[PDB]
This record gives structure tokens, sequence and C-alpha cells, in this order.
């Protein structure tokens, strides 16, 4: 029944750690300015975070590039089988699925 | 002797000696003292490097730092030797696990009105309250009125100051409020009754002293500082959270330096505004300085820019 106190202590130790080293002298006597300088070198910056279109289909594209490689997955269980013509032939039409959307991806990428 | 402008590296006349000067209220005085520039002789305890901020005020040999106890004569009677006013703010909060806190502040004032009083000084200077009465309280705020008697024996013209309650810039008495998130925001004691005092600014108290030290004619007539407009509420509570929005100790921390569960939860609530015939503070001119001017200022927590600022006083009555 240890799997489950296989993590549990190696999670209570990581948090053990933490406020013994943050929190435990963040109680400490010093002066300690409050003043608004914790910030650095980039001192107001008054904006929003605004949206870049290149770094938004990176998300994208990846994610449909992510599941069939879980379709992909039980490729050493479909080894010892029965009918393996079958087998063969429908584990390389998965792979060229995935490569013919690079193909026409691959003509307009942007700099990513 | 004077030469020249005052506003620095120039010789200005006095030669202080202002002991303590390590807290908020010793060393704002120093820093107005290091611009008319004086050699302003500050001994300090046990601090090699909780002084160091305090160099670039004296230009180049203006300042000079010694070593001393406080309970040993000599070690005092060595700074006072060349000197021309000297003033006094020595003394602290709650007792302490070594020493003893009762003659503190009867024979260490005394023990700096020793020879040093007849060493050739003038223009000696101690510091009161203007709430510290001989009525029974308390272990803190009486048992300075043994400094404000026992120690006017000697030097029988002073110019003692007792100056009100002060709100500043890296102050305890304001900030004692406002470091309660808590479990609870309990008053003293869930009433409103005799709140509040007279938060005088600190720049005005250090205002004071500098013209009171080439006043002239200023020695035994005591002053008394004048507070804000004017008296003030338990608003003062709610007006905190509302802007708001809700040295030398240890390597590690300080296992003792506490907020005190005992007097101190009552020895600021005693008020006793006093004697309005002391001078005390406006002929001490010129200074008169509200609160909610620089209310803004040292009050500072985690919203940091949106203050949208409202909040008043009527005065209030009794004002
Ligand atoms: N006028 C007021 O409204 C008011 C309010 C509160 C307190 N006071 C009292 O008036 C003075 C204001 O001082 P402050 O506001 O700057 O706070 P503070 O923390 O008391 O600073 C005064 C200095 O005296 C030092 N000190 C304590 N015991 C000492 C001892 N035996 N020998 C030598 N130094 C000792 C302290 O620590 P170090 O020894 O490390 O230097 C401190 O640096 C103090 O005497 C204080 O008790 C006045």
């Amino acid at each position: 029944m240890n799997l489950m106190l296989a993590l549990l202590t190696n999670f209570t130790l990581a948090t053990l750690l933490v406020i013994i080293a943050f929190w435990l002298p963040q109680l400490n006597v010093y002066s300690e300015k409050t003043s608004p300088y914790e910030c650095g070198f980039d001192p107001m910056g008054s904006a929003r975070l605004p949206f870049s279109m290149k770094f938004f289909l990176v998300a994208i594209t990846f994610l449909l590039f992510d599941l069939e490689i879980a379709l992909l997955l039980p490729l050493p269980w479909a080894s010892q089988t029965a009918n393996l013509n079958t087998m063969l032939t429908m584990a390389l039409f998965l792979i060229i699925l995935l490569a013919v959307s690079l193909a026409y991806e691959w003509t307009q990428k942007g700099l990513e | 002797i004077p030469h020249g402008k005052g506003g620095r590296s120039s010789v200005s006349g006095i030669v202080a000696t202002v002991f303590g000067a390590t807290g908020f209220l010793g060393r704002y005085v120093v820093n107005h003292l290091g611009r008319m520039g004086s050699q302003v002789i500050v001994p300090h305890r046990c601090e090699p490097y909780d002084t160091m901020h305090l160099r670039p005020m004296g230009d180049l040999g203006q300042i000079i730092f010694m070593d001393w106890n406080g309970r040993d004569k000599d070690s005092i009677r060595r700074a006072v030797e060349h000197s021309s006013v000297v003033i006094n703010l020595v003394g602290r909060e709650w007792e302490t696990q070594n020493f003893d806190f009762e003659d503190v502040f009867v024979k260490i004032p005394q023990a700096i009105a020793q020879v040093s009083k007849e060493a050739g000084v003038e223009k000696f200077i101690h510091i009161s309250h203007l709430n510290a009465d001989i009525k029974s309280s308390s272990k803190y705020l009486r048992s300075k009125a043994v400094g404000e008697k026992e120690v006017r024996e000697t030097f029988p013209e002073a110019t003692i100051i007792k100056p009100a309650e002060i709100f500043g810039r890296e102050d305890r008495f304001l900030n004692y409020f406002a470091n309660i998130r808590w479990f609870g925001g309990v008053p003293l004691i869930s009433l409103g009754k005799k709140t509040v005092k007279q938060p005088v600014y600190i720049v005005d108290v250090t205002k004071g002293i500098i013209n009171a030290i080439k006043d002239p004619d200023a020695r035994g007539k005591t002053f008394a500082f004048v507070g804000p407009s004017r008296y003030l509420l338990f608003d003062l509570v709610q007006y905190v959270f509302a802007v708001a929005h809700r040295i030398g100790r240890l390597f590690e921390i300080s296992p003792f330096e506490p907020w005190t569960t005992r007097d101190k939860v009552e020895r600021i609530h005693t008020t006793d505004k006093i004697l309005p015939h002391l001078p005390g503070l406006e002929d001490l001119g010129v200074e008169a300085t509200p609160l909610e001017l620089k209310a803004i200022e040292v009050l500072r927590r985690h919203r940091t820019y949106r203050w949208l600022s409202s909040e008043i006083e009527d005065v209030q009555p009794a004002k």
C-alpha cells in the first residue's frame, strides 16, 4: 500500500523546506522597506499583455500533432497478433496522415 | 562661528553630541545636521553595520563614531568633553531580559548628567512624552515620569522637550496598526471613547530641535508639541484601513521582539491631553502640519496604485 506513501513523503518534505526557508526569516526584525522598488528594470510598464499571433499558432499546431501519437501509442502491443497485413498497412496510414498535415501547413508557417 | 552658505560643507559653529541616533526618532535628527554642517559626534552602542546608512550625511570629517556601553562612566565622559550642545533621546520600549528598566530612565540620563555637566557643556536637552504622568500608569509611561522628575534635580535649566505622539516614515506607533492582517481586527477595547491623540509629523519635531539648538534663551522653558488638525476620532483606525484597503537583531530571526501581551495594548490609550499653557510648538516656530496630506505616503499595501482618496474627519468635537 506504498505508492501513496511513496510520494506523500516526497511532497511533505518538499513543502517543509519552503516555509522554513521562505516564511521563517520573513518574520525577522529588519527595517524591510516596502516601497514599490521590488520590480526590476521595467519600472512602471503601464500596458496590458498584447496579443501575438505567431505565438498562438504554436499552441494549436502541437495539439493536433499530439493526438495521433496516442493512436500510434499501442504499436508494440499490436505486434503479438493475428492477421498482420492489416496491422502493417493500417499503421503506415496514420503516419502519412500525420505527414500530409505537415506539408499543407508547411507552405505557410511564419516566423514561429 | 559661522561661514558662508549653510547648504553643505560649511562650519555653522555648533558641535553637537547626539546619543541614541539609530532609531526612528534619533536618525532623522542627524539628517538635518548633516546639511547645515557641524561636528555631530554620534556614539553608538554595539552596531557596526546597522549604522552604515548614516555616513552619507556627514560631509567629510563632520560625523565621527565611538562605542559606549552606557552604564560605565568614562565611556560617556570621553565624548562629552569637546562639545557645545548635547541632546538625549536614549531609551526603548519593553524591558529586556538583561537590563532592569527602572533606573535606565533614572541613572542613565543621570550618568550623562554626570561630569558631562561639570566639564563645561551647555543647552543639555532631554525628551518627554505627552502622557507620562505619575498617576498609576504605566510601567513604561510612569518611570518615564521618574526621568521627568529624578533627573530634573541636576541641570536646573534644560528645555526638556515634550513632543506629542508621532506619525512618520519608518515608525512603530501608526505601524502597530495595519500590521494586524490577522484573525481579527480588535480595537482597544472595542471602544472609541478617547481616540485619538495628537499625531504630530516627525519632520516638525526634528524642526523644533534645530530651531531651539540656537534659539537662544530657551533654557529651562520646557515645550509641548501641538498636533495636527484637530483632535481625532476612532475613525482613525477606520481611516488607516481606508486608504490601505485592508536592526542588529540576529542572523536568522530574533525570537523575542514582540507585540507585547502586556501594558503596550494600553500604553497608547491613556491619552491625557496635558496643559495648553505650555508654549510649546508654534512659539518654537514655524511648523504646523496636518495628517490628511501626509497620510498617503507611509501607508502602503498590495494595491500600490489605486487610492481614490476621499476619507476625512470633521474635527472632531471638543475641537
Ligand atoms: N517622543 C515620543 O513620542 C516617543 C515614542 C516612543 C518612544 N519614545 C522614547 O524617546 C526616544 C525615541 O527613540 P526612538 O523613537 O528612535 O525608538 P528606539 O528604538 O528606542 O531608538 C532609541 C535608541 O536607543 C537604543 N537603546 C536602547 N537601550 C539602550 C541602552 N541601554 N543603551 C544605549 N542605547 C539603548 C536603542 O537601541 P541600540 O542600543 O541598539 O542603539 C535605540 O537605537 C526613546 O527613548 C523612546 O523610548 C518616545
